[PDB]
């Protein structure tokens, strides 16, 4: 185990470069990528026709997209979704320089 | 006394009879963290609190 | 597991870097190793 690696996988999981390695994965079994796209689409049509409020500040792409790698096995929030534990209070924007 | 000829005021952009369009400013060439990149410029805020680079624009709107 | 390089990188080299990590990792894993080299590259300079 290499000793200093800790700011950076907390960086990699809070960026959203988790959802850029999972597309790979999940390419990687495909040989139309115009198809696969065609596939995700529909079931985010299936998931907001059904359950129409939930959405909205859940994307319902990343949705399909989370669900898929569950099944796998890969441990993923829901959506991709992250809470900022240590906001001041209501009200208040982090500078993301 | 004033002869004829001779500057009796000043106009805008002219200090002392001659033409200035600009400041004077204290600079290093040297690369900075890659605020500089291609053709960018890092300022200091002296600039912006004692209104180095300030400037007034007046427009007309009419009917 | 990687060449260690003992003599210097100009921009020839850096493509040839890139191009190689590219088939043997894939564009996922080489985009992250950009991010990281254009840090240390701003910072040294």
């Amino acid at each position: 185990r290499i000793p200093f690696l800790e700011e950076q996988v907390r960086k990699i999981r809070d960026g959203g470069k988790l959802l850029t390695m999972d597309i790979h994965r999940l390419l990687l079994n495909e040989d139309n990528r115009f198809d696969f796209v065609n596939e995700i689409a529909a079931e985010a049509k299936q998931y907001v026709e059904n359950n129409r409020d939930e959405y909205g500040a859940k994307k319902a792409i990343l949705h399909v997209l989370s669900n898929r790698m569950n099944d796998a096995g890969v441990y993923r929030a829901e959506a991709y979704m992250e809470s900022d534990p240590f906001k001041p209070g209501p009200g208040y924007l982090k500078d993301e320089l | 006394c004033i002869k004829k000829g001779q500057i009796l005021a000043d106009g805008a952009a002219t200090v002392g009879g001659e033409l200035a369009l600009g400041k004077n400013v204290l600079v290093a060439y040297m690369p900075w963290e890659g605020y500089n990149s291609e053709d960018a410029v890092l300022i200091s805020e002296r600039l912006v609190y004692e209104d180095i680079y300030t400037s007034f624009h007046i427009r007309k709107y009419e009917i | 597991n990687l060449v260690f390089h003992n003599k210097a990188i100009n921009g020839t080299a850096m493509k040839r870097l890139i191009s190689r990590l590219i088939d043997h990792f894939g564009m996922a894993y080489t985009s992250h190793i950009l991010d990281q080299v254009k840090t240390l590259g701003f910072q040294q300079a």
